[PDB]
């Protein structure tokens, strides 16, 4: 099928101020004198719904800030003015071959940049009791969603052991929440001593560092 | 109003097979071409088949070519999408779309103007199993200026999903449900998390209510608080 690239994949807007979106195309959409690439805008909890139409024509409904440009392979979806309302992924579509899709744009809200506080959950008893044991790093309202968290244990670098999951922006904060659960068994639970998550972030002055000693609470 | 409804989702392991279909109302279903559309955890939408209102044209992308099979019934209002030879990346949610063909001044153009709800198909090996529901509770770890961060670990369960409350929906405030993870094990894996003021640890009991229909379970947990 026809490849569809869109960049970048995450653009943080501030309200008020113009954003654009690009799509490329594996070959030429022209033909004819039209361009067949159409542009798909999906809100938060919200149907598909068509912003343009053959390169550059706005659907009916649509308003003046959505504008798209561009021929060939290079195309181009311009908003003179982002509001609020405007969030959600946008998509580029081929209609030479029907149908494809790109990998979708996401437009968040930019705002300024906030630190994450960070806490740390040891494994329940519960769990223990069950052969296996889990530790819950949490990033609770931070800004951007750029964050490394390194699990260290007796000061030794893990990997291939965590998993990591980040929340939907804030609908009202703006802002973002992650968790790193890291998963050992029960007897390479009781062989360590020290278990810290490491996390990097530039709303910190430096790598904060939060840990907790097994046994304790 | 239009209302389309997709059924068949469900469970499924690799290499097996299973028919979805599709129910149109508030239209006339006959005059219109529709679309099946699928999108994966985590990943945009995609585009899988097509199908004119007489059958007689008919797309597939090359990653369901040869295994999905798309028909339509105008009698019965209905669409349908035979999937074949499975695999665990056709997980997704499964859109049906009418295909409006508007001939404007600007030129002809498509209009994906309506989608179902969508169903889920999940393509795996694991079996049903509710989760097990383990407390994040509030400790010395749970650091914060007069708030406390406590929280309730649902693992090991399938098929997606879960649903999570606190209090049975009283406390909405500051509550955060994590998007679930496949571990390697093949079951899935949240956490949910809610930040409250920490001088109402011993005022209030904090209870998470998790609910997984498709292994019928039903646990409700309490997070007490750890006095260290």
């Amino acid at each position: 099928d026809i490849v569809m690239t869109q960049s970048p994949l995450s653009l943080p807007v501030t309200p008020g101020e113009p954003a654009s979106i690009s799509c490329r195309s594996s070959q030429s959409l022209l033909h004819n004198g039209y361009n067949y690439l159409d542009w798909y805008l999906q809100k938060p909890g919200q149907s598909p719904q068509l912003l343009i139409y053959l390169g550059s024509n706005r659907a009916s409904g649509v308003p003046d800030r959505f504008s798209g440009s561009g021929s060939g392979t290079d195309f181009t979806l311009k908003i003179s003015r982002v509001e609020a309302e405007d969030v959600g992924v946008y998509y580029c579509m081929q209609t030479l071959q029907p149908f494809t899709f790109g990998q979708g744009t996401r437009l968040e809200i930019k705002r300024t940049v906030a630190a994450p506080s960070v806490f740390i959950f040891p494994p329940s008893d519960e769990q223990l009791k069950s052969g296996t044991a889990s530790v819950v790093c949490l990033l609770n309202n931070f800004y951007p969603r750029e964050a490394k968290v390194q699990w260290k244990v007796d000061n030794a670098l893990q990997s291939g052991n965590s998993q990591e999951s980040v929340t939907e922006q804030d609908s009202k904060d703006s802002t973002y929440s992650l968790s790193s659960t890291l998963t050992l068994s029960k007897a390479d639970y009781e062989k360590h001593k020290v278990y810290a998550c490491e996390v990097t972030h530039q709303g910190l002055s430096s790598p904060v560092t939060k840990s907790f000693n097994r046994g304790e609470c | 109003e239009v209302q389309l409804v997709e059924s068949g989702g469900g469970l499924v392991q690799p290499g097996g097979s299973l028919r979805l279909s599709c129910v149109a109302s508030g239209f006339t279903f006959s005059n219109y071409n529709m679309n099946w559309v699928r999108q994966a955890p985590g990943k945009g939408l995609e585009w899988l088949s097509y199908i004119s209102s007489s059958s007689g044209t008919i797309y597939y992308a090359d990653s369901v070519k040869g295994r999905f099979t798309i028909s339509r019934d105008n009698a019965k209002n209905s669409m349908y999408l035979q999937m074949n030879s499975l695999r665990a990346e056709d997980t997704a949610v499964y859109y049906c779309v009418r295909v409006e063909y508007y001939y404007g001044s600007s030129g002809y153009y498509y209009d994906f103007d309506s989608w179902g709800q969508g169903t889920l198909v999940t393509v795996s090996s694991a079996s049903t199993k509710g989760p097990s529901v383990f407390p994040l509770a509030p400790s010395s770890k749970s650091t914060s200026g007069g708030t406390a961060a406590l929280g309730c670990l649902v693992k090991d369960y399938f098929p997606e999903p879960v649903t999570v409350s606190w209090n049975s929906g009283a406390l909405t405030s500051g509550v955060h449900t994590f998007p679930a993870v496949l571990q390697s094990s093949g079951l899935y894996s949240l956490s949910s998390v809610v930040t409250v003021p920490s001088s109402s640890l011993g005022t209030q009991t904090y209870i998470c209510n998790v609910n997984h229909k498709p292994s019928n379970t039903k646990v409700d947990k309490k997070v007490e608080p750890k006095s260290c």
